[PDB]
């Protein structure tokens, strides 16, 4: 921390979630989903003696969703709901959880690379017009992970709520021209699942469902190892079919929705989106780069954002890059391949914005922030 | 006290003690600025990497040479390079050390006169002397007669000495040398499809000639077997792992040397042009200037070469008269064992240029004291 | 009998007649599959669509280019391209009609042998040849010197040629073209919030590429002047009725062929990159080089281009030559109308591969009879 005793803050701002916590710390203190809402009377429901307030946020507009109608301030990693927003930090920094409360102490804040340049800089201005903060600074969301990860090589993948990016990062300098970004995030794969069990008689469609359907991905989903073995093993046996409890305590099962709905990473043209799949967009990265960088960058993928946590995803990155290098650079001469060393930091902590690079390794003071100007 | 001895070639600088059997540092002459901006702290970064350490981050820096055509073209490098050559490779400080340099012959002496100048005014070394990269390899190779054929990465030239004496009127220049066969064989492998490209790309495209190269005894017949066998085609693994193959290109591009058209440019062939100078040199030393021709430098290297300028001059050459080329193991480092043996000699001592006559009459005392 | 002039470059292919004035069919060498299952059997058959079909359809078709940087990359699409070509766009059988074909320099052997394969093989020509565009280019200004620039969709590439003789060692080429000028632009566009991303928006950022963007006759001025103020902000529609309207990255594409570091390549940009070839020619062109800058392709279009190199030469070249640079009004076509003028020349009849030439040497033959 600061010698003069000032605290430093960091906000991820996800396009989902918000994560919250002071520098140096391994942990973030709070996690909590970004909705804000409103109260609406629903016949479905009987209205309870909880105390709604004429503006829920953040975890609590989680919980008490089923009388609310709520919004995300952010999407695909632009406000689109800028009065929801301010909202959303109001909370964040006021006496609940992250109780800073004040202008004295530092923030951080991470965007997403090629973001449109009117959203960073609105973001710049309410904290220097609003929370009048003392000291603010945007980080380059792809070098956070690798700071985080103890690295100076190597190619980030960052797939988080919102939307997937590749930011290749060569002994720290940046490669801006060998970024790409990948349409396909958490949010997608959710609505693609509504649709896969609305094919199963299951019907979801207030936005307190969204929530549900979330929960449902993030318990059983999981990505194919071997897409043909998944496939034989559905249509061989039941041992897929797996149950799972609204909220109103139906007792629904979901079968082979549970692989087929993560799978759309790696084949966008399941979602109408018409391009290459998470491996093979990384692979033509790595194959732009200038060909002594290479090298380096198949020994240092490194994984990034919630959306990365599904069971075997490592797994069946390393697969589709192995065979991708076999087809088009061994050009099938099989045995080669052995000589190819490829290796996925996938570390099972990986909420991989936090801090401790950034801000303490960064100062504990200087003129590096930005400043009251 | 001990001297240093330095070849500032372009390609390779090669530096070292006096007295040494070899050079005790080889570095690649360049110096590399970084095209990409750095955003981590904890980096290190800094304006310029020199050397082993920008050869070995080339994937970032747009790698230049100070040195074009054996002519010092950006002293702002080179003085980069020489602080690197005393500091960091052979770890001295220059103050207590004389030093022996390198030149080509036909050197415009504007870079002879600021070249002295860099080395008083700013190393302030206590002595120095520069020496013709082909004289130093009459020493090397322990004689004092031949004609000397040199070719470095910027320069070819052919120096006829006899009985001690040098003939400067024989002297002759090409600057078609190991660069242009890198460029040339950078070209030709569009034909294959390997589209190599951009300053570090074209140090792969040099370690590719450096080692499967060759020179054609009878270029028309070996192009006739290429043109059907495979037996020529060997195949070079890239950084990447994506292996290439490669043939009829091996050959064709050292071919250059002896069909200078190739590149473009009229002047003849390096076995022409060295006959032209034993042809030119007085009628009585030319019968041994046919044997005792020395070749020198890292162009020499080529499988072959010192066979096909045998067959060449002897096909030029009157046949009541034998030709003997003259090709050590160590002609890589030829110059500079030649330095080392000269800056070690007596009698070499008392014509150092030295500072007091250095700030007493000016840089153009280099052309009262050398060559 | 009468000769096919088919300038299959990449982007735009073109064909015709020989002696006409403008091409007869010009439409995009694009060949569309549909992306999603074929479901309504009757109407809908046709598995893939080539050209204005598949340019028109492009909202359900996964559109690509079979030619990538000049070099084919798809034979099979290639072929499809060449059929719709006689049969289709031509409406002229190949089996009676001779073909001149045309090719970038530098090209890899491979592509132009099997060109030629398909050409024998499979429409069955009388004859062909394969020229070079650039001294095509040449041919439409009536000029017997100059240095050619043709800048297509895939390739940039400079030529010079003086009395009608080439000077191969000076030709120099560049891998940055139209199409990566559209790529550029498909991304800056995001900066103001705006996103295309699909194969078929891209034929969109093109066109917006075509009607909106300029080169900046002073750059710098450009964008301290574009901060100042919206005088800038033009207006487009795209089909959907969303209105984009764009500033400074009118001339922040087009600079990119000027400052190619903004793509992230290393290559200096056309205005230092045609002075660079010019100082490889022989000193006493030098002077009629700078009189007859000829400019060909579509991707030279581009509002104040030739202001803008015209300013960059005449400072980089010496101040006393006079630089003027030849941009005809129909230099779009100037590749294919060159063709019509060679394929008409009374001595060029005999300089066709004729078929028995083919049968003899197979598609090898390609090397001896073309340039
Ligand atoms: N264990 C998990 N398995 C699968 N998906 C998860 C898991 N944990 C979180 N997610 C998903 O990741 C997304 C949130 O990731 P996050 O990194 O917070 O995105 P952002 O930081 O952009 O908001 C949501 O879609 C959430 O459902
Ligand atoms: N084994 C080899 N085969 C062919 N060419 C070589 C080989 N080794 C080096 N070369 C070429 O020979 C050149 C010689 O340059 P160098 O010897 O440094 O010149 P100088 O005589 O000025 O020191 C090298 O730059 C390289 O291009
Ligand atoms: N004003 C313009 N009119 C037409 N095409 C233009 C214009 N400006 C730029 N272009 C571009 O020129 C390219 C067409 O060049 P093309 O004729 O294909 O060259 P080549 O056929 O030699 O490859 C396309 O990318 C097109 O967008
Ligand atoms: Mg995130
Ligand atoms: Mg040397
Ligand atoms: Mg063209």
């Amino acid at each position: 921390m600061d010698s003069q005793g000032r605290k430093v803050v960091v906000c991820d701002n996800g396009t989902g979630f918000v994560k919250c916590g002071y520098a140096g710390s391994n942990f973030p203190e709070h996690i909590f989903p970004a909705l804000v809402g409103r109260p609406i009377i629903r016949s479905t429901t009987k209205v309870g003696n909880i105390e709604i307030k004429d503006l829920m946020v953040g975890d609590e507009a989680s919980e008490l969703r089923s009388m609310l109608e709520v919004n995300y301030p952010m999407e695909n990693g632009i406000v689109r709901n800028w009065d929801d927003m301010k909202h959303l930090w109001d909370y964040t920094f006021g006496p609940e959880k992250l109780n800073i409360d004040t202008r004295n102490c530092k923030i951080l804040l991470t965007e997403p690379p090629m973001n449109p340049t009117k959203n960073r800089e609105k973001i710049v201005e309410v904290m220097f017009e609003t929370y009048q903060f003392s000291g603010v600074y945007v980080a380059i969301q792809a070098v956070l992970t690798l700071y985080a990860q103890g690295l100076l090589t190597g190619v980030v993948v960052d797939s988080g709520d919102g939307v997937t990016h590749i930011c290749p990062v060569y002994e720290g300098f940046s490669l801006p021209h060998l970024t790409r970004r990948l349409d396909i995030a958490g949010r997608d794969i959710t609505r693609y699942l509504i649709k896969l069990l609305l094919l199963r008689g299951y019907a979801f469609n207030h936005s307190a469902d969204f929530e549900t359907v979330r929960m449902i991905k993030e318990k059983l989903c999981y990505v194919g190892y071997n897409i043909e073995q998944e496939q034989k093993l559905a249509l061989e046996t039941t041992v897929l079919v797996e149950s799972y409890t609204l909220p109103d305590g139906r007792i629904i099962k979901v079968g082979g929705e549970r692989f087929e709905a993560p799978e759309a990473l790696f084949q966008p043209h399941l979602i109408n989106v018409e391009g290459v799949g998470v491996a093979e967009l990384l692979f033509n990265t790595i194959q732009a780069a200038d060909i002594d960088t290479r090298s380096e960058f198949y020994k240092h993928i490194v994984l990034s954002g919630g959306s990365t946590m599904y069971p075997g995803l490592p797994s069946r990155l390393e697969r589709e890059l192995k065979q991708l290098y076999l087809e088009r650079v061994l050009k099938g001469d099989v045995e080669k391949l052995s000589k190819f060393k490829i290796r996925i930091e996938d570390p099972p902590r990986r909420k991989h914005m936090v801090f401790l690079g950034g801000a303490v390794l960064a100062d504990i003071m200087k003129d590096k922030d930005n400043f009251w100007m | 006290t001990t001297a240093l001895v330095c070849d500032n070639g372009s390609g390779l600088v090669k530096a070292g003690f006096a007295g040494d059997d070899a050079p005790r540092a080889v570095f690649p002459s360049i110096v590399g600025r970084p095209r990409h901006q750095g955003v981590m702290v904890g980096m290190g970064q800094k304006d310029s990497y020199v050397g082993d350490e920008a050869q070995s981050k080339r994937g970032i820096l747009t790698l230049k040479y100070p040195i074009e055509h054996g002519i010092i073209t950006n002293w702002d490098d080179m003085e980069k390079i020489w602080h690197h050559t005393f500091y960091n490779e052979l770890r001295v400080a220059p103050e207590e050390h004389p030093t022996l340099l390198t030149e080509a012959p036909l050197n415009p002496k504007a870079n002879r006169e600021k070249m002295t100048q860099i080395m008083f005014e700013t190393f302030n070394v206590p002595a120095m002397y520069v020496a013709i990269q082909a004289v130093l390899s009459l020493y090397a190779s322990g004689r004092t007669t031949g004609i000397v054929l040199d070719s470095g990465d910027g320069v070819t030239h052919n120096v006829p000495i006899y009985e001690g004496y040098a003939l400067p009127h024989a002297i002759m220049r090409l600057d078609l040398a190991g660069r242009d066969l890198t460029d040339y064989l950078m070209k030709i492998l569009t034909e294959r499809g390997y589209s190599f490209v951009t300053t570090a790309e074209r140090e792969i495209v040099r370690d590719i000639k450096e080692k499967l190269c060759y020179v054609a005894l009878d270029f028309e017949n070996e192009m006739a077997t290429a043109a059907s066998s495979s037996s020529l085609e060997k195949s070079y693994e890239l950084p990447d792992g994506q292996v290439i193959t490669i043939g009829n290109e091996r050959f064709r591009c050292p071919e250059t040397l002896f069909q200078p058209s190739f590149i473009g440019m009229e002047s003849a062939g390096i076995h022409e042009t060295t006959y032209n100078s034993i042809m030119k040199c007085d009628i009585d030393i030319r019968k041994d200037l046919y044997a005792n021709n020395v070749m020198s430098g890292g162009t020499t290297m080529y499988p072959g070469i010192a066979d096909r300028m045998q067959k060449e001059i002897t096909a030029l050459a009157p046949s009541t008269m034998k030709i003997k080329i003259i090709a050590p193991p160590e002609r890589k480092y030829s110059v500079w064992i030649g330095g080392s043996i000269l800056a070690s000699l007596s009698t070499f001592q008392q014509m150092w240029i030295t500072k007091q006559e250095y700030d007493e009459a000016g840089p153009s005392i280099v052309h009262r004291k050398c060559f």
